[PDB]
């Protein structure tokens, strides 16, 4: 059987307009290895975006941490669309600075 | 206090190719050290750690021939896997091992490690005595059958209980500077507006290594679960961790809800509330 | 089923003529087919190979046609030689496990000589008085004839077998028959196997 | 380049049976095939550098091992007539699709009992004055008879030196009782020369069979002469 | 040091 990614959409440190910080998604317990992850800026899609490699948990499910510098502001709306064969569609998460 | 070497194989076939793409990374106290990469422009081991830096060439080329061995081992196994479960080699098949072992306090090995899966699943795993077999599928007994006849599990005991043993001593010795810590978490908890005369108190937990941690939430020193909304241990980026705990709390009696949170490292549960500004 | 077959089991063509060894397969993964050829008392050697892409491949008087669609191939041997009497072997490989050959039953072929100036005769070789059995030859004789076995079980006879004289550019057929009874003799020797009537018997 | 000795091998049931390949041409997969007349090639078994796979219908029947690049054996636990067949062993420079080099391989029989191992009785037969005459050449016949198994090699010498010249030898021997199992063998073997070549005395003429049975270490309890790996001969000059 | 395995599946 195939499992379906878990998807966070966050910050490295608590988000403060103005002042930089890192975009973080991590999306982990998911088989096959084979999954689509991009960061979106208001629906348009990230250039300068960073993973960390391939690595799988105890339970054989793979995991791997999409990173990107950004500066957060008020206006701005950020999301992570990701894809995976359990899916039909992509999943895009919204990133919410109070979780 | 205790300490464990693994390395973490993953071969993934690939439809149309002939060989797969082969994964193997190293770790040291749930740390990586090495990594090896076939879909690398020049696929050889190379170090994830500082500390790694001080093996010399002679080492690298030694466990590249090992990987590159290994990258036959798993393309032969895959196809010897899909006349078992009757699968199509046009499809996309995984192969995974994890093999290590876990040494005590007092640096003797506690336990010899040897899983290996197949699409997610368990399929063979050497037991505790590193003597025996464990075979799920009818599939694993095949290779179970396979690995009795050749003496597989006495090859496996030898690494295991010496050259894994032994090549984690020297790795310990080479960086113990960086790799015995623990660092503490740094909690605060956080006043959110919710529907009607109900707010939500968020109790965040950031800058800790390792994963391993837990919070509470309680009134009159009773713990709240199945209401207590969590989310799962995630990395910050720079190497350390994060998490938090929410609860729907009326406003007015939110100073009576008080968190907790429970990691190593830390000479007692830190015990902290809501701070109004 | 998911194998490979060849036809035919066996092959006879004469010195000259054009061979044709058919292999069939099913499973339409396989992209590599090989041919591997072996003579008595050796293994199986590399001939000639085509890919799935290509449609004819030649080398020399070796030919292979490949039909993808059909799912069929066949070697020609355009002019045929005594030195090509082998058996052949066709291999097929697929990306999958391209390390591995699945080989064919097999075909056997037999390239009869030209014989230019046939002399069919039976003569009788004398014994080294060692031995209490009567030695019989029957040679020169055209590919044609076929050797029979004696109705009679202390009669020994053995198939037809060539020779090459290359000194003189000369092939010959030959048969050998022994018995130790005294009633057995040449002229009544290879009586069960059809014989030319021209065949010489000296008096 | 590959190289496979005895070409022929002798066992008993139950006794264990071990063959071994070399190649010293430093290639990384060396295979191992079963080959039963009138049948395709079976794949047993192979070894990529010092990685051993077996096939999943016959692992219970073979085993392997490498100690060096150059030499690969097969290994036969318990013998039986089932694995009475030739053992073809092949290498390649790769784990795909580059050529597979064979070696000569090895005919193995295994039997209940070594009781019935006979070896060869050669006779040469001098070429027929009547063939002299009616045609400018001479043929000499060589026969071995009485010997079990069905491995022999036959050669022709002439005056010292091997000769494969208007040389015709049967390819497979012909059984003396066919109508009874456990029965005896024989093969004729033809030498064409010119009729002056066999009337000049000064000509040897020889026929070697080499014939393959029992070992130095194989077992003998019979009063009859042991049937072990010997040479029969047989010689002619020559009649002016 | 990582590890070599002996006999496939």
């Amino acid at each position: 059987i195939q499992r379906t990614p878990k998807i966070q959409v966050y910050s490295r440190h608590p988000a403060e307009n103005g002042k930089s910080n890192f975009l973080n998604c991590y999306v982990s317990g998911f088989h096959p290895s084979d999954i689509e992850v991009d960061l979106l800026k208001n629906g348009e899609r990230i250039e300068k975006v960073e993973h960390s490699d391939l690595s799988f948990s105890k339970d054989w499910s793979f995991y791997l941490l999409y990173y990107t510098e950004f500066t957060p502001t008020e206006k701005d709306e950020y999301a992570c669309r990701v894809n995976h064969v359990t899916l039909s569609q992509p999943k895009i998460v919204k990133w919410d600075r109070d979780m | 206090g205790p300490h464990s070497m693994r390395y973490f194989e993953t071969a993934v076939s690939r439809p149309g190719l002939e060989e797969p793409r082969y994964i193997s990374v190293g770790y040291v106290d749930n740390k990586e050290f090495v990594r090896f990469d076939s879909d690398a422009e020049n696929p050889r081991y190379e170090p994830r750690a500082p500390w790694m830096e001080q093996e010399g060439p002679e080492y690298w080329e030694r466990e590249t021939q090992k990987a590159k061995g290994q990258e036959q081992w798993f393309r032969v196994s895959l196809r010897n896997l899909l006349g078992y479960y009757n699968q199509s080699a046009g499809g996309s098949h995984t192969l995974q091992q994890m093999s290590g072992c876990d040494l005590g306090s007092d640096w003797r090995l506690l336990r010899g490690y040897l899983q290996f899966a197949y699409e997610g699943r368990d399929y063979i795993a050497l037991n505790e005595d590193l003597k025996t077999w464990t075979a799920a599928d009818m599939a694993a007994q095949i290779t179970r059958r396979k690995w009795e006849q050749s003496g597989a599990a006495e090859h496996y005991k030898a690494y295991l209980e010496g050259e894994c043993v032994e090549w984690l001593h020297r790795y310990l010795k080479n960086g113990n500077a960086t790799l015995l810590r623990t660092d503490s978490p740094k909690a605060h908890v956080t006043h959110h507006p919710r529907s009607k005369g109900e707010v939500t108190l968020r109790c965040w937990a950031l800058g800790f290594y390792p994963a391993d941690i837990t919070l509470t939430w309680q009134l009159n020193g009773e713990e709240l679960t199945q209401d207590m909304e969590l989310v799962e241990t995630r990395p910050a980026g720079d190497g350390t961790f994060q998490k938090w705990a929410s609860v729907v709390v009326p406003l007015g009696k939110e100073q009576n809800y008080t968190c907790r949170v429970y990691h190593e490292g830390l000479p007692e549960p830190l015990t902290l509330r809501w701070e109004p500004p | 089923q998911q194998q490979v077959r060849q036809s035919p089991q066996s092959l006879t063509v004469w010195e000259g003529e054009t061979a044709i060894l058919n292999c069939s397969y099913e499973d339409s993964t396989f992209n590599y087919f090989p041919w591997y050829q072996q003579f008595p008392g050796e293994g199986p050697a590399l001939l000639i190979s085509i890919r799935s892409v290509s449609d004819k491949k030649e080398d020399g008087r070796f030919t292979i046609f490949f039909n993808k669609r059909e799912k069929k191939l066949s070697l020609h041997i355009t002019d045929s030689q005594p030195g090509d009497s082998a058996t052949y072997f066709c291999a097929a490989s697929e990306t999958s496990g391209s390390w591995q050959l699945i080989f064919g039953s097999g075909t056997t072929v037999s390239v009869s000589p030209n014989i230019q100036n046939p002399d069919p005769a039976v003569y009788q070789l004398r014994d080294s008085k060692s031995s209490d059995k009567s030695v019989c030859l029957f040679t020169d004789f055209d590919s044609q004839t076929n050797v029979s076995q004696s109705k009679d079980s202390d009669v020994y006879i053995t198939d037809k077998c060539v020779l090459d004289m290359r000194s003189m550019d000369f092939k010959s057929n030959s048969a050998v028959a022994w018995s130790n009874k005294s009633d057995f003799a040449c002229a009544n020797a290879f009586n069960n196997s059809i014989i030319p009537e021209d065949t010489f018997f000296p008096s | 380049t590959v190289k496979q000795n005895p070409r022929y091998k002798l066992a008993r049931v139950g006794k264990p049976v071990n063959l071994i390949c070399s190649q010293t041409m430093n290639h990384d997969t060396m295979y191992w095939y079963q080959k039963k007349p009138n049948q395709a090639p079976k794949l047993l078994l192979f070894y990529y550098d010092k990685i051993l796979n077996r096939e999943a219908d016959t692992f219970e029947k073979f085993q392997s091992s490498r100690p060096n690049n150059s030499f690969c054996s097969l290994y036969i636990g318990s013998a039986g007539l089932e694995y009475s067949a030739m053992y073809l062993c092949a290498s390649s420079r790769d784990l795909g699709r580059d050529t597979q080099y064979f070696g000569p391989g090895t005919r193995l029989t295994v039997l209940e009992d070594l009781k019935n191992v006979f070896p060869p009785e050669v006779a040469v037969f001098e070429p027929s004055e009547a063939e002299i005459s009616h045609t400018q050449k001479a043929t000499l016949v060589c026969l071995a008879t009485g010997f079990y198994p069905d491995h022999v090699e036959l050669s022709w010498w002439v005056n010292g030196k091997e000769v494969h010249s208007g040389v015709c030898t049967d390819p497979q021997p012909l059984k003396e009782q066919p109508a009874l199992n456990d029965s005896r063998y024989a093969l004729s073997s033809r030498l064409r020369v010119s009729a002056t070549f066999w009337q000049n005395p000064r000509n040897h003429f020889r026929c070697q069979v080499q014939f393959y049975g029992l070992s130095e270490n194989d077992e003998w309890t019979q009063d009859r002469a042991k049937p072990v790996t010997q040479i029969v001969s047989a010689e002619a000059w020559g009649r002016a | 040091a990582s590890n070599e395995n002996m006999e496939t599946m």
